[PDB]
């Protein structure tokens, strides 16, 4: 056949490029970083009405100051979150402090290219790359509120606002116009809901959509269905005005 | 022809070429441009950072290895992280065991041997990044060009990445000028900024776009970003 | 370096056939004819010494080999594959039995051990099956005289009389007509020389035919006297002169 | 490297089937027919020998019916050499249980363990599966007389009457036709021989082509006894049933 | 060492275990239950090394419960005791052995008979009508050799253990803070909460 | 039998002020009753405004200071040139010391 | 030794080995699970290709992981035993260290975690098994029902079916199960389980098995007569109209 | 299916093509070699071809000194030849250390043939494309010739031949032993046995030799040695004074 | 059929290893390098293609030293040559550790020979893309060797490999014929410069740098040293005089 870590004539890794196609099939995940906090939102996408939407866990806590959102093969993210939770706690044990968001993202991204049938370098025991993209968001005293996009390629970019999933290309173009450096936390909350509504196949409500924020004061908190429903109602009224 | 011998790095072609190595070299040409140049006192790295979106940050291109050594990347960033981390360890081993600052030439030999082992065994892939190593040791200023093939070459000036031929043609023509810039760091930076601008096509170099690093006689390896490179724009 | 052949080289085909076993059996068919006959007071195994060159010494190449003082073996197919199996069969007789029970293994269990090695060569990674069928003749106290056939698949069958190789089909038919459950050892050797004559094309003498017997104990071949229970090996390879004397009464 | 020569034994088909397992079952369908029948007072094992000769020593021959324990025995269909590998491991497992608990191993536990080893070669290792189908006949103080079967996939099921090997479809129809819940061993012996004689690919069912075993609890003993039939004992019982 | 007593009567097995945990100079606990339920009809008491005593007991408990789920069946007291013996036999020749002495008190549902097993840290199993570990037997055995009958009721067995404890509370220098008494029969395992002044 | 430990003597002193901190130590290195050196540095500047001295067995002292200075160096590489705080340094040294719990550094270290 | 990458990405972005593992589940016998107000009921169908089995000793489709958690499956029977064994060990290991029996969510997370591990490890293939995990959390009376699949994705369901003709029975449950009013009684919860299977099984008194899990480790399997009483009652509902 | 000719697995005909192609690799060097037994000696003759003038003639050799007693001549590429040479030397030293006596010629052959059988059966180790002829004067068997091939086959020889024109040398030796009726060369001195071996090399090939065209290895009691160019020259003068 | 050239250790129907012959093509594409054996030592010389004026002269050293007396030069894939020298240095250190005396040249030749030959025995390793010319002075005289990708090596009076190996071998053959008594160390260095300048005619599109090294008993005390300064310029002037 062909090696898993094989380069294409163009200069790209086959398996990594094919992994990005799997993320395109995944549910939409949007993050917006402001000076008041970083807001993360995902699409639940229930395959059946009998499926309990609250069990869908696409927003996870890494540490009190770091949150995460996933898109694509969500099962592949579980060991990545496990490593992230370990790296955050292990740093706290070694240095009696909080891990930097950039340092935490770097630790997760080091696992990405560790795949092959026996690549000469270390002991990279994995048959294939991760089929999931992560939106790592948090806060530290050094660089403040941050939003990162962790790729299966091992590369990570710091975004002011990033959208990943099925409607990622349409969402990113919308985030390009809407984002400004003076956005408030509440303005970012209605914005995540606005763009999600535009890219979701189903009508947006408190069941098929979930919000989360990370602040310096309260830390990472997942929005309950009662709190989110009021924000959907507020977003519906403001769009009805003009 | 090409389809049968490019399956893995272990396979030779009838002409004697290694296509997997050649495809890894192609990843550099797709990567962003970076320029390296030196004189007798200082060595300078000038790099053009690339962003995905206008909402994204510009990905760093220059990595510090030691107080006297550093390098700029072109291609896959994680592969540059692995090779720089190894070079950090080799510089560290020399300082701890021998109380000796590692020679830039010997550092090039170490990167050569590590890249070679990835090209002779099954299952492995070549590194998808080109590196420009600068350093000041007991023999003066140095500049070395690392290639995934293993080939490392000591140069006065060089450039790798997209449209890098324009910068390389400039440095070849300006060869006699920037070599004599001794005891003046700022003028050597300006020679590198003018070199990297010869490769520009899409946009002009801006504040959060340009990345410059320098190491010299009485100057430790320091990276300048953002406001620190505004005077060279 | 490092064996990357960790997968099976023998696999099931759509028809259910195990290709590499079938092809190994085909290699046995190309091999020189070897036979075995079990009598009431002994077992006889015989084969043709197919010399590649008249310059080569046929005495140095032994197609019939001693496994234990009571057990012998002969083959058909690939020579090199047989020789290594004999080395393994001799070692497994000690390591798995004699160093445990203080005595030599019975024929049926030694055959079982050889069959295990040949089975593993069908399932293990990075190996091909042995291109040989073995005829193992032996004696033990509780089972008496026995003859076994071991195939490349690892399957083994007890035989009264059988043949394997080039003219096995023609030899088995000849053995069925001449065999009876009242045959003496000397009679069994007489049929052995008659059955092998139909397979050999060129010269038929003691220098071109290799023959050994499993019969009575040989105190002269023991090498020492003293212990009453030790009465000597039952395996005896017949010399060139001993074969020629029986060929005159053919 | 070696990737070129890898047959990939442990992969799914587009349909969701396991190639090597399905092809192994095809190999079994050519091997000699083995039938097991469970009665109220014992179990009957009957097997048809594949490829026989006049000069084949039947008295010392064992290819289909093997003894695992004093209470558990097996009927083999497929590769004999592959079976002996599994038979040996089952013998060690039975003795491991007896050493640990000071009690004889319940039939199902021995069956599950062998089936788990078969499953191992199906999921990982890159090696070919065992081309063997077992019929387990055993007794324990929990369920009493038990009859199981296992195939190359590692799947096992409990039965009242089952056939493995060649002509199973025809053999299972005949067993389902004559079997009742209140059967006696003597009746089960007859059914097993009658089913084989009708599904035989050869001219006539004779003693030199058969292996027979019965597992019965002796009324004048109170303990379960295994009886692997001798060539003469198979010859006698073949005449009594009406086959001669 | 701690007090670990066992007696097998007509229809049940009675285990008496001391409540004291002594570490160096102080009695840290006077209500410690030195027993674990392995299965609904099998109970094991234990004494020995400070850390090994509970670690081994819970290890066996986990294994028996793993078997009970897998087979949907309860192992006989004999089968359990043989498993415990082998684990202690493997331990005795390891890097650091389990220094734990155990008493298996179980009721066989198939046999309808109570059974008591005694295994020490070495792995010495013995089926006994009555058993004790350490110095416990030195004071008790003569009373047990005298009064014990196979046809004794549960009430009679409790009276004999009371006499055994009274001898221990008189002649033995260590204060073991009384005993917890448990009954193992056909209905399962129950604890006698009124042994302090029975 | 070979004894892996030794006593190089010396004494170190660390006093924390309101907005300052001092770490003193004598420059005398000894073995039994002989003076090895009259001037042998014992208090070292490790970077990030942190000073360190590990007094006792000098070979263990030099190894610990050398390994901590290297830990500061790697803290800059891994965490984007972040300054190592005094509490973070203290916790880091604990793991450096407890890593050799069953074959300890025979030193009394103060930062 | 063997570490060949079997589960890999394709040009379109699918893992074919995981994709074909779902096809093995589609071949396996139908398994359904419904949760009421105070109970969860698991129902599985039996094959009718060969009919001469001993129902006493034949491994049942519903397996107990612990005294409070049960597991049913659809797909390869041999692969399921591996997942069942590992779940049973983890259940005992959790009781040993945490001193409290597993929650249904945790046991599901473990089983799905094992399945996911086999989708990106060299030399192994994914399990051709989807599982339905049902039960009650320790000291809790709230019904729990979960589903896993070869990929490693798990989620909780009010009602779910897996296996052959699972598309038909899912459409039945979507128009019959009410979230506003779940089956309040155990009897009506079992009734809905049989009703959903009768759409697929096509008249099978011996072909349907029912297992009911109640709070505080109360699991009981219904006999052939008990299930047949429901079948007789349901068939009367159709005939009276 | 078509990879049966790429690795050491059986073809439908029951053949091993990789082994068969390894036999074809033995004739790549285009060198003929023969071995003959004397009364108390063993002589190997091998063709010496130096095509390039830049080559050092003293290094161009296909005869190896394995032990004090055993010598080996190889037919096939020199990288595989020296691979088999180093292994044979290692086995000879180990045998003496473990068993207290010098390894016999036939035992070394059997050992090297067993190793070649492993490459015939196991997939990852390729067969060496060389034929090894071992020669010595054994303390029990006397003059000994034992030859191994890529198949793992080995047998004793009264006399042997190996190379592209092997058949011509074999039949030429065959016709002499039919005439003499004895298995060895009836001569006291080894010098005349070398002379015999050279003469029959000429008669079979139909080519005259110089001192630099041949390579001679002589095995005597407790010693094996290779002849120099001047030693062969002395031997060529003696046969020239006969014809 | 076809496909014998795709894997390494696979024999083609003609008994050839194509992957090794494909590695020879990489050597033939590479830079020309030479070796001359004189009366008491050896002289090594290599061409250094100047790709750009940006390359720092006298810095990118191609000739490598093993131990203190052996010099190595190679043609083809430069990193592959370094890997072989790294092994050679480990093998030389292993010899000196056990046997005290520095490794003899025939001894060192076999050590590299076996290592390169080992890379032709497996399908998991790639053959070396270099032909290495090496040698020095030991216990008895000087030695010169050339090692091929197959592992094949011989002793040489003069060695040549690379782009212009034909022109180099022809010029070396003239030296062997005209000097039967033996060339001197001084003359060999001057001649080594002349050989490359004439061999550069096959790659005369690009500028080149000269690099000579030598190991002589009387001139360098049997140690490997690089030709530097006045002696290097004297060689260049000798070559530039006879090029016209």
């Amino acid at each position: 056949d062909r090696g898993v870590s094989t380069f294409s004539p163009e200069g790209r890794l086959f398996q990594v490029e094919y992994s990005l196609e799997a993320i395109k099939l995944g549910s939409t995940a949007i993050g917006i970083a402001t000076k008041e906090g970083v807001v993360l939102g995902v699409e639940k996408r229930a395959t059946s009405p009998l499926l309990e939407s609250d069990s869908i866990e696409k927003i996870v806590e890494i540490d009190r100051h770091i949150g995460c959102a996933m898109s694509g093969l969500t099962a592949d993210a579980r060991s990545m979150i496990e490593h992230a939770r370990t790296a955050a706690v292990t740093h706290n044990l070694y240095y009696d402090e909080d891990i930097n968001v950039e340092s935490l993202t770097q630790s997760v991204c080091d696992l990405a290219l560790r795949f092959g049938e026996g690549a000469s370098g270390e002991e990279r025991l994995m048959s294939r790359p991760f089929g999931v993209a992560l939106l790592i968001a948090g806060h530290d005293a050094d660089d403040g509120y941050q939003l990162f996009h962790a790729e299966p390629s091992g590369t990570f970019y710091r975004y002011n606002a990033k959208a990943i999933g099925s409607g990622s290309e349409g969402a990113q173009a919308e985030l390009l116009n809407e984002w400004h450096s003076s956005l408030t936390l509440k303005e970012a909350e209605l914005l995540v809901l606005k763009i999600l509504k535009q890219v979701m196949e189903e009508k947006l409500d408190e069941n098929n959509a979930q919000l989360s924020c990370i602040t310096k004061q309260d830390g990472f908190k997942i929005y309950d269905n009662e709190k989110t429903a009021e924000l959907i109602k507020e977003l519906k009224e403001k769009e009805a005005a003009e | 022809f090409r389809n049968n011998y490019d399956g893995d790095t272990v396979t030779f072609s009838p002409t004697g070429r290694l296509f997997q190595v050649e495809y890894a070299l192609e990843a550099i040409k797709q990567g962003s441009v970076t320029v390296g140049l030196r004189s007798n006192t200082h060595a300078v790295l000038v790099a053009l950072k690339r962003n995905a979106d206008e909402l994204s940050s510009y990905q760093k291109k220059i990595i510090k290895c030691d107080e006297h050594m550093g390098l700029s990347l072109a291609g896959l960033a994680p592969d540059a992280r692995v090779l720089s981390n190894y070079l950090r360890q080799q510089c560290n081993y020399s300082s701890l065991v021998f109380n000796r600052k590692l020679a830039v030439e010997r550092a090039g030999h170490l990167l050569c041997d590590k890249a070679q082992k990835n090209t002779q065994s099954y299952g492995g892939r070549p590194y998808g990044v080109g590196l420009l190593i600068i350093g000041y040791d007991k023999s003066g200023a140095h500049l070395l060009e690392f290639q995934p093939s293993g080939n490392v070459t000591e140069l006065y000036g060089t450039a790798i990445g997209a449209r890098s031929q324009g910068a390389k043609t400039y440095l070849e023509r300006t060869l006699d000028t920037f070599i004599k810039i001794d005891g003046n760091p700022d003028e050597l930076i300006k020679a590198g900024v003018e070199a990297i601008s010869q490769s520009l096509r899409d946009e002009s170099l801006t504040v959060d776009n340009l990345s410059i690093a320098i190491v010299g006689k009485d100057t430790p390896f320091t990276i300048y970003d953002g406001e620190a490179v505004a005077k060279y724009i | 370096m490092t064996d990357r052949y960790s997968f099976s080289l023998t696999t099931f085909s759509p028809s259910g056939k195990l290709g590499q076993i079938d092809y190994a059996l085909t290699a046995v068919k190309q091999g020189v004819t070897s036979l075995g006959i079990k009598a009431t007071n002994g077992v006889v195994i015989a084969t043709e010494k197919k010399s590649s060159s008249p310059l080569a010494m046929s005495e140095t190449l032994s197609k019939v080999s001693l496994l234990t003082p009571d057990i012998g073996a002969v083959y058909s197919g690939m020579g090199p594959d047989y020789r290594v199996l004999v080395d393994k069969s001799r070692k497994v007789a000690h390591t798995s039995y004699k160093r445990i029970y203080g005595e030599y293994p019975p024929t049926k269990l030694l055959v079982s051990e050889v069959a295990k090695i040949m089975q593993e060569a069908t399932q293990s990674g990075g190996v091909r099956p042995f291109g040989v069928s073995l005829l193992i003749a032996g004696h033990d106290e509780f089972n008496g005289f026995s003859l076994y056939q071991v195939d490349p698949s690892g399957s083994y069958f007890p035989w009264k009389a059988t043949a394997i190789g080039k003219g096995s089909v023609a030899a088995k038919t000849f053995l069925e007509k001449r065999w009876n459950d009242e045959l003496e050892l000397e009679d069994a050797i007489h049929i052995a020389l008659l059955t092998l004559k139909e397979s050999v094309e060129g010269e038929f003498n003691g220098d071109t035919i290799e023959l050994a017997i499993i019969g009575d104990e040989n105190p002269d071949l023991l090498g020492y006297t003293g212990i009453p229970t030790d009465k000597g090996p039952r395996f005896r390879k017949l010399t060139s002169q001993e074969i020629n004397d029986r060929l005159e009464a053919l | 490297g070696s990737r070129r020569y890898d047959s990939r034994t442990t992969i799914f088909s587009p349909e969701g089937r396991l190639y090597q397992v399905e092809y192994a079952l095809e190999s079994i369908s050519h091997a000699g027919t083995a039938i097991g029948i469970m009665a109220s007072d014992g179990i009957v094992l009957a097997a048809e020998r594949k490829v026989t000769s006049t000069l084949l020593e039947q008295d010392t021959s064992t290819e289909k019916l093997y003894k695992l324990n004093d209470k558990i025995a097996v009927a083999v269909a497929g590769l004999t050499a592959d079976a002996e590998i599994l038979i040996n491991t089952a013998r060690i497992h039975a003795q491991n249980y007896l050493k640990t608990y000071n009690e004889d191993i319940p039939v199902e536990i021995l069956v599950r363990r062998l089936s788990d080893i078969k499953q191992g070669y199906t999921q990982h290792g890159g090696l070919r599966p065992f081309g063997v189908s077992f019929i387990y006949a055993g007794y324990d103080d929990r369920y009493g007389y038990q009859l199981y079967t296992s195939n190359p996939s590692g799947n096992y099921t409990g039965w009242k009457a089952i056939s493995v090997g060649a002509n199973t479809s025809a053999a299972q129809t005949l067993l389902q036709m004559d079997y009742k819940d209140d059967m006696k061993v003597d009746d089960a012996i007859e059914l097993a021989l009658k089913t084989l004689s009708k599904t035989t690919d050869s001219s006539a069912l004779t003693y030199d082509r058969l292996e027979f075993a019965t597992i019965r609890k002796g009324a004048n003993d109170g303990e379960v006894y295994q009886k692997i039939f001798k060539p003469q004992e198979i010859k006698d019982i073949l005449v009594k049933t009406g086959i001669t | 060492m701690d007090i670990i007593l066992g007696i097998r009567v007509q229809d049940s097995v009675i285990l008496a275990s001391s409540k004291a945990v002594t570490r160096g100079i102080s009695v840290l606990k006077d209500s410690d239950d030195k027993t674990r339920q392995l299965s609904p009809h099998t109970l094991m008491s234990f004494a020995g090394e400070a850390g090994d005593t509970v670690q081994f007991a819970e290890y066996i408990q986990a294994n028996i419960q793993l078997y009970s789920i897998r087979e949907d069946y309860e192992l006989s007291p004999q089968a359990v005791s043989s498993f415990v013996r082998q684990e202690l036999a493997k331990s005795i020749r390891s890097r650091r052995p389990y220094q734990v002495n155990v008493l298996i008190g179980g009721y066989d549902k198939k046999k309808n008979k109570p059974e008591l097993y005694q295994i020490d840290y070495l792995g010495t199993k013995v089926e006994l009508p009555y058993g004790a570990h350490g110095y416990s037997g030195f004071y008790t055995f003569s009373l047990l050799d005298h009064h014990y009958r196979p046809d004794m009721t549960t009430e009679e067995g409790l009276d004999l253990l009371k006499l055994c404890v009274q001898e221990l509370e008189k002649r033995m220098p260590m204060d073991f803070k009384g005993v917890i008494v448990k009954i193992v029969d056909k209905d399962g395992i129950r604890q006698v909460d009124d042994f302090q002044a029975q | 039998q070979f004894n892996p430990y030794g006593d190089n003597g010396g004494t170190i002193l660390g006093i924390a002020g309101e907005d300052f901190a001092v770490l003193a130590g004598d420059t005398r290195n000894i073995t039994d009753y002989s003076i090895n050196s009259r001037y042998e540095p014992k208090v070292f500047d490790c970077g990030d405004n942190i000073v360190m001295s590990a007094n006792g067995f000098a070979a263990d002292g030099d190894a610990l200071v050398k390994r901590f200075k290297n830990s500061v160096k790697w803290y800059h590489f891994d965490h984007n040139d972040k300054k190592l705080s005094i509490n973070s340094a203290a916790r880091n040294i604990q793991h450096l010391l407890y890593g050799k719990r069953f074959f300890p550094y025979y030193v009394h270290t103060i930062i | 030794g063997y570490d060949r990458a079997l589960s890999i990405f394709s040009p379109d972005g699918h893992i074919f080995q995981v994709e074909y593992a779902l096809e093995a589940v589609k071949r396996g016998t139908c398994a359904v699970g419904v949760k009421g107000k105070n109970c969860v009921v698991l129902g599985c169908e039996r094959r009718s290709t060969l009919k001469l089995q001993d129902t006493r000793i034949t491994p049942s489709k519903v397996s107990k992981i612990d005294s409070h958690v049960v597991l049913s499956f659809s797909g390869l029977n041999a692969d399921s035993r591996i997942l069942i064994e590992k779940a049973r060990v983890e259940a005992q290991s959790h009781r040993l260290t945490l001193e409290d029996p597993v929650t249904v969510e945790y046991l599901t997370r473990y089983v799905a975690g094992v399945q996911q591990r086999y989708t990106q490890s060299g030399g192994v293939r994914p399990f051709g098994v989807s599982t339905l995990i049902a039960g009650f959390d320790p000291r809790d009376d709230e019904p729990k029902l979960y589903q896993t699949e070869p990929s490693g994705i798990y989620s909780s369901w009010s009602a779910q079916t897996i296996g052959r003709n699972s598309k038909t029975v899912r459409e039945f449950l979507e128009k019959n199960y009410d979230r506003k009013e779940p089956p309040a009684t155990v009897e009506e919860c079992v009734k809905l389980t049989v009703r959903s299977l009768l759409e697929v099984v096509q008249t099978g008194a011996k072909n349907i098995e029912i297992t009911v899990v109640k709070p505080d480790s109360d699991i009981v399997a219904l006999s052939s007569e008990e299930i047949n009483q429901y079948v007789t009652q349901i068939e009367q509902e159709k005939q009276e109209q | 299916a078509g990879y049966d000719r790429h690795i050491t697995i059986f073809s439908p005909e029951g053949r091993l093509y990789q082994v068969e192609y390894a036999f074809k690799a033995t004739n790549q060097t285009n060198i003929n070699s023969l071995a003959v037994r004397g009364k108390d000696c063993t002589v190997v003759i091998s063709q010496k071809k130096v095509p390039d003038k830049l080559l050092d003639p003293t290094t161009v050799s296909y005869i190896f000194c394995i032990s004090r007693t055993i010598g080996m001549v190889v037919n096939g590429p020199i990288p595989d030849a020296r691979n088999a040479a180093l292994r044979a030397k290692a086995e000879a030293a180990e045998f003496r250390y473990k068993y207290g006596y010098d390894m016999p010629c036939d035992v070394l052959a059997k050992r090297m043939a067993n190793l070649s059988q492993i490459y015939t059966q196991r997939a990852y180790m390729r067969p060496l494309g060389v034929i090894l002829t071992f020669v010595s004067v054994d303390e029990e068997l006397g003059p000994s010739i034992y030859k191994t091939d890529p198949a793992g086959y080995y047998v004793g020889y009264k006399a042997t031949a190996t190379g592209p024109k092997q058949q011509e040398i074999t039949t030429n030796l065959e016709n002499h032993f039919k005439k003499s009726k004895i298995d060895h060369i009836n001569e006291e001195s080894w010098e005349k046995v070398v002379e015999f071996a050279i003469t029959h090399m000429i008669d079979a090939l139909g080519t005259e030799f110089s001192k630099n065209d041949l390579e001679v290895g002589v095995a005597t009691k407790d010693k094996f040695f290779t002849l120099s160019a001047e030693n062969i020259e002395e031997r060529l003068v003696a046969i020239a004074e006969q014809d | 059929g076809t496909g014998y050239d795709l894997s390494n250790s696979v024999f083609s129907p003609d008994g050839r290893n194509f992957q090794v012959e494909y590695a020879v093509k990489a050597v033939e594409n590479g830079t020309t390098s030479i070796g001359i054996k004189c009366n008491d030592g050896v002289v090594f010389a290599v061409e250094k293609l100047i790709t750009s004026k940006l390359l720092v002269p006298q810095k990118n050293v191609k000739i490598q030293v093993v131990d203190r007396h052996i010099g190595c030069v190679y043609s083809g894939l430069i990193p592959d040559g370094r890997h072989l020298v790294n092994r050679g240095r480990e093998e030389a250190a292993s010899f000196k550790k056990l046997y005290k005396t520095p490794i003899p040249i025939p001894a060192f030749a076999d050590r590299l020979g076996q290592y390169v030959q080992a890379h032709t025995l497996y399908n998991s390793v790639r053959p070396f893309g270099v032909s290495t010319i090496f040698g020095g002075v030991d216990k008895n005289g000087a030695h010169l060797y050339m090692l091929e990708p197959s592992g094949s090596y011989w002793g040489y009076k003069g060695a040549a490999t690379g782009k212009g190996r034909q022109s180099a071998k022809a010029e070396l053959e003239k030296l062997v014929d005209h000097h039967p008594e033996g060339l001197s160390a001084r003359e060999a260095v001057k001649q080594a410069a002349k050989i490359i300048y004439l061999a550069h005619e096959d790659n005369k599109e690009k500028d080149f740098e000269l690099e000579i090294s030598w190991c002589s008993l009387s001139e360098t005390n049997g140690l490997h040293k690089f030709v530097k300064g006045d002696l290097l310029q004297e060689a260049i002037d000798f070559a530039q005089k006879e090029i016209n």
